[PDB]
């Protein structure tokens, strides 16, 4: 039961030992290129750190086995890092998103807590046996806040401080010890930030501090060293290693440091996924982002529906809510050159185009089950007949528009020719009709057929240009289209009357949109925009959010109703026919094949030559 | 009319003015009496004990900056995250008041430094308000002797520790200086900057490509290369040099002032630009020039979109089409930048894409086959008006240019620092996150502390050292001129000119090649340098051996030296002796004591009670600790107690090796100079009288106060004594330091014994200084035969070794000219027969290239017996008789002027220029004259064989003016206060320190005829109103 | 009888035959050649290019051997040596003789 002292310094985190000391070793890590941020935990002897350079919270043993990556998407340079020791939670404070956030020990369940008002937080301190945690803040007014380790009962707890940085509680004395870099000073208070106290001065730049026992421990980047003091005098003061400069942060390692207890206990206070210690040593569950609690207080909610937005290099998620959540990233590996996306209500999988690698790729929300369907092959644009479980996706190397099973089984081709060039691609299974543009030189069309490539006829041809994004959406019966070149959205009616203009405005380049209620959202590329039009009328353009380059493609998801998908007649068993199964407008169901086959004479099963 | 027997009596008048009025035959005999030790050696070991010396100087001021290094970069891993997010400023304090250390300015430096604010200047998260004061304070607290510290941000504002105000008059944009250029773009660039003036282009639309024209050659350093072209009908470029109309020329001080002053010198044409035309030879240049190490090569194009009348897209094809042709002639290296000069719109939008073309290369648009089957480098378009910042429009051009993630520290040649102060050091290294760059941080350190130890080694009397690097620049010769006087040095000099001498290129093969290494030798004791000359050992020798031994300065580029003349004869120091002070010591800072009884003695504080002695700058342990640093009365008492310490139980206060131990073989000059004064008749003759030591020990009687950067081993007087051993040594007239005028000097040497009687066996050298008129008077005294007329066709004369006159009839002059003391001005017909006659003079041509000149000088035959007269010239009208002084390198002549006749030598009257700087005749008279530069700027050669054995040595020594104070100039009166008005005749008053003799009333040539004895404040050089010589 | 030009200042001016004594009383043309060649640095200097025609007009004259008759010059020869020359020998130790005013 011996106690070190683990601090970082370039790419290493170092280890100092305190009874003989004399012991200086280096934690057996590979692959870091700047350690920051430093904890650890006492159950499994784990040490955590952060890294800035590569925008990564990683975490191993005390050997370097299982070295793993929990936190990698959505950090910008997150120098804030505490452990929560009781309920098994991370917490940590990034400055460039300016967010606190929380999840599992594992990396799961992401959620952010302080989103709102928040001035680049930095140094982050935990007191989970009361249920609070304190953080810095600089940029205007530099302040240190308190709240609840949920996010609730923000407080400004210190207002009148500098640029202050290595905040450490010293959980016997319930008091509250920081730096101060431009008054140049440590100093302490109590637990709720008065009775102020300066315990030594004349520090010119005092980065790091920690605390155990009787002694503080920080290091001055000016003198170079890491040093030892009386914790309420700052007498007896001693050099523990000189030769060390600029330690990102120092961590007293010891059994002690972490203690107590709460009501989260061993079993998670019962909690289906986060356990969030608040006052009076209680709890309360959290959820995931965009996860709401339900009405036992106790368990979590998916979000039912919500909008998915992508870029070249990742997909996000964000929702309509009165609480005003954050979008977040998906954490999902290997994103390279999304061209387009479409989601599986069913399933609950997301589906994408990667230009760079001529592949169709799924995975979940929480980017397990990475799976490849289609992978020479050009696609451009997808859109899934959620219903039958196949995709539409065409193939602009081959100018084809192709069928493909959601498991990768090829179905074949249901429209080629040769001047046919389709692109944008979206299904209405509903109706049994297909929506396409056919971008023929000097000629564009918008067009429609049955869902096999017969019935084809052409709904749009003039007032056209450069047709890049295609939606639909068949509650209100109605197809959206973006023109990039004359730079204006349009409307119509699924059967190709009343078309109309909806904006001409204010549009450079739309690469995508779609339907939300009643509203009808779209990206612009260039004007780096996510905007909204409402499709009754009575509001106008609203600017949703900006700041978002590289945008791609845009793609809203409603609940899906249990009754309304079963009582479609494809639905079960394909409708029993072996490849295209389509709704026609008499209210029977026929099947159908692609274009190099025929329908046999049982009329379920298809035939070649 | 006998003329030997006049010069053995004249010659014992000079062995009284040196044996008993200065004491040479006693000091002689001093240190012929003390015992010294011996070494022999080949410069093997003192090479490495002084490696030793300054690579730690270097280690340590490498460890500065790779220490600024990791903090700037440990100053983003955090600063990513902990920023400034605050303003501050580098002006409106006024404290400050301090210039402390080498920041010779107003510096308050209490871990404070400023902000400087470019116009570049948003939110963004960079250095936290300099938050790194941190560490700063304590690198200038830890290192003494740097200077400034600085970081000049990508962003662009300038942050500078210490703080101090240096110009606050507009914006001290750094992005733009030769200092950030060079150091994140280390590779040599070859920049053509083609100027568009004609097709009518209006003056505001001309001043802002004449004003953006020079922001570029303010930014790029000399290892580049620049070539400006103007484009209007025809393409002249500066028409001041012969490789300017071929090559790209290196890019030096010299060549940034012509290629500047050919701007705005060009004002708006009329004719169409004729655009191809200008492209075409701006790669004729390029083509011929060498690649020599990593070269990347730029044209930019300063033009508002010209056109004609129907070849307006013709010609524009003519021009793409020799871009597709000549660059792909040179596989695409070639990168195009183009400016637009719009104004109020005279520049549309179609002649804005004509100038897009140029940048891209776009050249299919315009029908070329374009087989050029290696990409192009895309250029850049940036448009300007007289609103535009073209600092950072202009200036950032460089940022065009591909990153090669260079991380070297880069070291840079002596500047005058951009702050308000002297000259500067500076060594910088770029910033990288992974592959993102921050900027640069530099230490700046003043060139007097690298060079200390380099600049005054004072170990032993047979050696000297010097510096270069790798290509052969000297950094530090004893040919130069202390770091510490400077203005701005011209480093752009080969080692292979200062120690020019035959069969010295062998010897620097080896040196620029070899890591370390030693090597002797032969050389002629004729056709050498006088550095070689000053320290034989072996009386009689015709050859000698020198001894080089070299090593590099390990982690960096530059070499170090020694220099060993003759390394076989051992080399004598004197031995550690402990004699007790007969006469107590008196440190020659006699305002920090006051005690004495003090007066003025010229423009100098003295006393007569008793002499001092000064200890220059080279003879303590840090020489730029003891000229930046004041002075106090502390350290004189520290000093004066271990001086004069018989016991050995204080402790050295920083004091080097012999300073002590000759100071203890000089005191006994105390006695000598006493005893004499009262029993001499010459109180009133001589103005002063000292001695002076290589290891930088002075005495003077009377006593003075001197500066503190006065070195007596780099006077006329000593250099010309050690090249005369036992000779008198006649020296003058020169402008005398203390403000006592013009003086002749008398220098004599003194050996460490007798038996060895040569140049390197001098220890030590004594002087006395008369007056400009004395030499005159004695004449008259003398030798009755001057006295038959007043001096006026019947003239004598007495002349130094180097032609110039210590006594003469007339004094001073049309107030002209500079060289007016010199034989050729005064007597010409003499100067036109002395050339004449064989082996008795010798013109010489040194080289000198302190102020980049080319001296000529005369040096008279000091060795000649008998007498010389009249041979060709001169025969009827004007007889002459010069004969030798013996035992002395002077001459006594006589004229008889009998018929008048008409001679003449040239010599400038409004300069000092040489008539014809083209070639150097012997028959032709004319003063000592100066020539500029025989080199080129091109290769780095002498352009016709100057091979000359040069180093005028400096020489020049830049004279200051260092006076006292108002207040107590009046407050005291003279100290030999010789009331000048109760001296009744001439020979009463000439000679005589501060009184004059006036003969001319004030008004030009007015003979008054009441001559009177005056303090010479009144009547200077004997006209009762002229004005002062300074 | 006139003797050739042996100074080799006053060589290929525009005539070979000179006579002494000259003006300034020189008795021989070793004489004449001492002071002439006091002016050869401004000749070299090519201040004027009448300067050495000028000059060897007055130490070395034009001698024709039966003819002996005082045919005058032309003045203008003389206010163009001194247009060009004057300023820059001012400049230096050099000064006109009197003998050599352009009134004569
Ligand atoms: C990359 C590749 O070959 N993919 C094949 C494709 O050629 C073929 O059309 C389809 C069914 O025939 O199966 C898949
Ligand atoms: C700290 O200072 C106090 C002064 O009141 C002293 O009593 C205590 O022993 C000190 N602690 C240590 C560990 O020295
Ligand atoms: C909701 O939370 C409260 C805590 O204030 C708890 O008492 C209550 O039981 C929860 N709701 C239900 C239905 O249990
Ligand atoms: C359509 O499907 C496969 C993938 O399932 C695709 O690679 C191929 O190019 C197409 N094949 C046919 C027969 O159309
Ligand atoms: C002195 O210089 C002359 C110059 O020609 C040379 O011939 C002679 O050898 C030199 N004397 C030596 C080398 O002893
Ligand atoms: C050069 O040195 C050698 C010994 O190394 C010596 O014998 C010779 O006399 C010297 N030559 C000189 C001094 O000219
Ligand atoms: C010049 O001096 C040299 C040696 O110093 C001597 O040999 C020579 O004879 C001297 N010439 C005359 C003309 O005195
Ligand atoms: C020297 O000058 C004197 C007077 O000026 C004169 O009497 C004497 O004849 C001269 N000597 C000559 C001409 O040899
Ligand atoms: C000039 O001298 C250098 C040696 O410093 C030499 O390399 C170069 O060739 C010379 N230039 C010529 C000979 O044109």
């Amino acid at each position: 039961p011996e106690a070190f002292l683990l601090f970082s310094r370039r790419a290493d985190i170092r280890r100092i030992s305190l009874e003989t000391n004399n012991n200086n070793v280096a934690i057996p890590l590979t692959g870091v290129k700047e350690a920051s941020a430093l904890d650890f935990d006492v159950t499994d002897n784990r040490i955590y750190w952060t890294d800035i350079s590569l925008k990564t919270i990683s975490r191993a043993f005390m050997n370097g086995s299982a070295l793993e990556h929990v936190v990698e998407f959505g950090l910008d340079y997150p120098e804030g890092m505490a452990v929560d020791w009781l309920g098994k939670n991370l917490y940590w404070a990034d400055t460039g998103t300016n967010r606190i956030e929380v999840s599992k020990l594992d990396g799961q369940h992401r959620q952010v807590l302080v989103w709102k008002d928040l001035d680049s937080p930095r140094a982050l301190a935990l007191d989970p046996a009361e249920g609070f945690m304190y953080w810095t803040e600089w940029g205007g007014k530099p302040k240190i806040d308190r709240a609840a380790m949920d996010g609730s009962e923000r407080t400004t707890l210190v207002p009148n401080v500098g640029r202050a940085n290595g905040l450490t509680i010293d959980y016997a004395k319930r008091r509250l010890y920081w730096t101060d870099l431009d008054t140049n000073l440590i100093e302490s208070s109590n637990m709720l930030g008065l009775n102020r106290e300066v315990i030594a001065d004349d520090l010119p730049h005092p980065f790091g501090l920690t605390q155990y026992q009787d002694y503080i421990y920080w290091t001055d980047w000016s003198r170079r060293s890491i040093e030892r003091a009386n914790k309420t005098s700052g007498q007896n003061r001693t050099i523990i290693q000189g030769h060390l400069d600029y330690v990102m942060d120092i961590l007293v390692f010891h059994s002690s440091r972490q203690s107590g207890w709460n009501e989260c206990a061993s079993s998670n206070g019962h909690c289906s996924h986060l356990c969030l210690a608040v006052p009076v040593g209680g709890f309360v569950c959290g959820c995931p982002a965009h996860y709401s609690l339900n009405a036992d207080n106790r368990t979590c909610s998916a979000p039912t529906t919500f909008l998915l937005f992508s870029q070249k290099s990742a997909i996000n998620r964000m929702v309509i809510d009165e609480q005003q959540s954050p979008d977040i990233i998906l954490p999902i590996h290997s994103l390279r050159n999304v061209r387009a996306i479409d989601y599986d209500p069913l399933d609950k999988q997301l589906y994408w185009i990667d230009s760079r690698q001529n592949m169709i790729r799924k995975a979940q929300e929480d980017g397990s089950q990475g799976f490849t369907v289609v992978v020479e092959i050009q696609p451009y644009d997808l859109s899934i007949d959620i219903y039958s479980r196949y995709i539409y996706w065409t193939c602009e190397a081959t100018n084809v528009i192709n069928v493909t099973r959601l498991d990768g089984r090829s179905v074949g081709v249901v429209l080629k020719g040769e001047q046919d060039r389709p692109r944008a691609v979206v299904v209405n299974p509903e109706k049994g009709y297909m929506y396409f543009t056919n971008l023929q030189e000097r000629s564009p069309k918008i067009e429609r057929a049955a869902l096999d490539g017969t019935e084809r006829e052409v709904l749009f041809f003039s007032g056209l240009s450069k047709p890049i994004a295609l939606a639909l959406d068949s509650r209100l019966g109605k197809l959206f289209w973006a023109d990039s070149d004359l730079r204006r959205i349009e409307s119509s009616d699924l059967s190709g009357a009343n078309r109309i203009v909806l904006e001409d405005s204010n549009i450079l380049q739309p690469v995508g949109l779609t339907v939300f209620e009643n509203w009808l959202y779209w990206i612009d590329k260039q004007q780096q925009m996510i905007e909204k039009i409402d499709m009754t009328g009575r509001e106008g353009r609203t600017k949703v959010q900006a700041r978002i380059a590289q945008l791609s493609d845009i793609h809203a998801v409603k609940e899906l109703n249990l009754q309304e998908y079963r009582q479609h007649p494809c639905a079960q068993d394909n409708g029993g026919c072996s490849h295209i199964c389509l709704v026609k407008g008499d209210g029977t169901t026929r099947c159908s094949c692609p274009m190099h086959l025929v329908l046999l004479q049982d009329e379920l099963s298809c035939g070649g030559t | 009319f006998s003329i030997l027997d006049e010069a053995q009596v004249l010659a014992s008048q000079m062995r009284r003015l040196a044996a008993e009025e200065l004491g040479v035959v006693t000091m002689q005999r001093i240190f012929n009496s003390l015992v010294y030790t011996e070494k022999i050696s080949n410069g093997e070991s003192e090479v490495q004990q002084l490696a030793k010396k300054i690579r730690e100087k270097f280690n340590r001021y490498l460890d500065v900056v790779n220490r600024n290094k990791q903090v700037v970069e440990a100053s983003y891993t955090a600063h990513l995250t902990s920023p400034l997010t605050a303003i501050q400023d580098c002006c409106t304090i006024p404290p400050s008041m301090m210039e402390f250390d080498g920041n010779f300015n107003t510096n308050v430096s209490r871990t404070v430094s400023c902000d400087r604010l470019s116009t570049t200047v948003n939110s963004r998260a960079f250095n936290p308000g300099r938050d790194l004061n941190s560490v700063l304070a304590d690198n200038l607290k830890s290192n003494p002797g740097i200077k400034w510290q600085y970081f000049s941000s990508e962003e662009g504002i300038f942050t500078v520790f210490p703080a101090h105000k240096f110009r606050c008059k507009g914006s001290y944009e750094h992005r733009s200086r030769p200092i950030y250029v060079s150091t994140v773009r280390p590779q040599s660039k070859h920049i053509v900057v083609i100027l568009d003036h004609g097709a009518s282009v209006t003056d505001t639309q001309l001043q802002i490509a004449k004003d953006a024209a020079q922001v570029i050659l303010s930014a790029i350093d000399e290892h580049d290369k620049i070539s400006v072209l103007t484009v209007a009908d025809a393409v002249r470029t500066c028409s001041l040099d012969q490789c300017y109309k071929t090559y790209l020329s290196p890019a030096t001080s010299e060549t940034k002032r012509k290629m500047s002053t050919f701007v705005s010198s060009v004002k708006p044409s009329d004719s169409p630009t004729q655009h191809a035309v200008g492209f075409h030879r701006a790669f004729q240049l390029i083509r011929s020039t060498s690649n020599s190490a990593n070269t990347d090569m730029v044209i930019i194009y300063l033009s508002a979109g010209i056109t004609s009348k129907d070849s307006s897209e013709e010609d524009k094809k003519a021009t793409l089409r020799v871009i597709n042709e000549e660059n792909g002639f040179l596989n695409n290296s070639v990168m195009i930048l183009t400016y637009a000069l719009m104004n109020d719109g005279v520049t549309g939008l179609k002649e804005l894409a004509f100038l897009r073309d140029l940048a891209e290369q776009n050249s299919g648009k315009y029908g070329i086959p374009d087989r050029t089957a290696l990409p192009v480098i895309k250029g850049s378009m940036m448009v300007l008006n007289q609103l535009s910042n073209l600092e950072t429009t202009v200036g950032r051009f460089y940022t065009n240019l591909p990153n090669r993630m260079i991380d070297e520290a880069v070291f840079s040649l002596p500047f005058s620092d951009e702050m308000g102060d002297g000259l500067i050091m500076t060594v910088s290294k770029p910033c990288y996150f992974g592959n993102l760059l921050l900027g640069i941080v530099g230490v700046d350190v003043n060139l007097a502390y690298i060079l200390e130890d380099v600049t005054y080694y004072q170990d032993s009397l047979a050696s000297y050292t010097f510096l270069i690097d790798d290509k052969g620049y000297t950094l530090m010769h004893p040919s130069l001129t202390r770091p510490y006087l400077l203005s701005e040095p011209p480093l752009h000099t080969d080692i292979i000119h200062y120690e020019n001498i035959p069969k010295f290129e062998l010897v620097r093969q080896n040196i620029l090649s070899l890591p370390l290494g030693s090597q002797i030798i032969t050389v002629p004791v004729n056709s050498s340098l006088s550095w070689h000359i000053n320290k034989l050992r072996e009386t009689g020798k015709e050859a000698y051996n020198v001894s080089y031994a070299w090593k590099m300065v390990q982690d960096t580029s530059f070499i170090l030296c020694i220099v060993v003349i003759q390394p076989e004869i051992p080399v004598k120091q004197l031995k550690n002796l402990n004699t007790v002070p007969s006469s107590k010591l008196l440190y020659h800072r006699l305002d920090l004591l006051g005690q004495p009884s003090a007066c003025l003695h010229f423009k100098q504080l003295a006393t007569l009670e008793s002499p001092t002695v000064m200890l220059s700058a080279g003879s303590f342990s840090s020489p730029y600790e003891h000229l930046s640093q004041p002075e106090t009365k502390r350290m004189v008492e520290h000093y004066t107690a271990y001086l004069s310490d018989n016991t050995r139980l204080i402790a050295n206060p920083g004091l080097k090796f012999s300073v002590r131990n000759e100071v203890m073989a000089t005191s006994h000059v105390t006695d000598e100079w006493m005893t004499q004064m009262e029993m001499s008749s010459l109180n009133t003759y001589i103005v002063r009288r000292y001695i002076a030591t290589p290891n930088g020990v002075l005495r003077i009687y009377p006593g003075s106060l001197m500066d503190k950067a006065f070195d007596p081993t780099r006077r006329q007087w000593y250099l010309h004594a050690v090249a005369n051993p036992g000779l008198i040594s006649l020296t003058g007239p020169y402008l005398d330091v203390g403000g006592a005028g013009y003086v002749v000097t008398i220098s004599h040497t003194i050996h460490s014994s007798s038996t060895q009687l040569s140049s390197g066996h001098t220890v030590a050298v004594m002087g006395i200084d008369f007056t400009l008129r004395y030499f005159y008077k004695v004449l008259m005294d003398l030798l009755p035969v001057c006295n038959q007329d007043g001096g006026n066709k019947i003239r004598c004369f007495i002349m130094e070794d180097r032609g110039y006159l210590v006594a003469h009839p007339t004094l001073v002059d049309g107030h002209a000219p500079l060289e007016q003391q010199h034989i050729t001005h005064k007597e010409p017909l003499v100067a036109n027969d002395i050339l004449n006659h064989p082996n008795f003079v010798k013109k010489n041509l040194c080289n000198s290239f302190s102020d980049r000149t080319v001296q000529r000088s005369y040096k008279f035959n000091t060795s000649l017996v008998g007498d010389l007269t009249n041979l060709v010239h001169g025969s009827h009208c004007s007889k002459y008789r010069l004969t030798r002084i013996p035992g002395t390198n002077a001459f006594v002549g006589i004229v008889n002027e009998t018929c008048d006749s008409l001679a003449f030598c040239a010599c400038s009257m409004v300069d000092r220029l040489c008539l014809n700087c083209h070639r150097m005749e012997q028959n032709e008279c004319e003063c000592p004259c100066e020539c500029p530069l025989e080199v080129n700027e091109c290769t780095g050669n002498l352009t016709n064989a100057e091979n000359r054995n040069p180093s005028c040595e400096v020489h020049q020594e830049p004279v200051t003016y260092t006076a006292i104070d108002p207040g107590l100039q009046d407050a005291l009166q003279q100290c030999v206060n010789s009331r000048c008005n109760q001296r009744m005749e001439s020979g009463d008053c000439f000679g005589v320190l501060d009184c004059e003799w006036c003969v001319v009333d004030s008004d030009g040539k007015t003979h008054l005829d009441k001559s009177y004895c005056a303090p010479q404040k009144e009547c200077f050089g004997g006209i009762v109103g002229a004005k002062s010589p300074y | 009888v006139c003797q050739e030009i042996t100074v080799p200042m006053c060589r290929g001016i525009g005539y070979n035959l000179t006579h002494m004594p000259n003006q300034f009383n020189h008795d021989t043309q070793d004489e004449a050649g001492l002071e002439v060649h006091q002016f050869w640095p401004l000749v070299e200097i090519h201040c004027s290019p009448d300067l050495r025609f000028f000059l060897c007009s007055m130490y070395t004259p034009i001698c024709l051997p039966d003819y002996h008759k005082p045919l005058p010059p032309c003045r203008s020869v003389c206010e163009r040596a001194k247009a060009g020359c004057s300023p820059l020998m001012r400049q230096y130790g050099f000064a006109w003789p009197e003998r050599m005013s352009c009134d004569r």
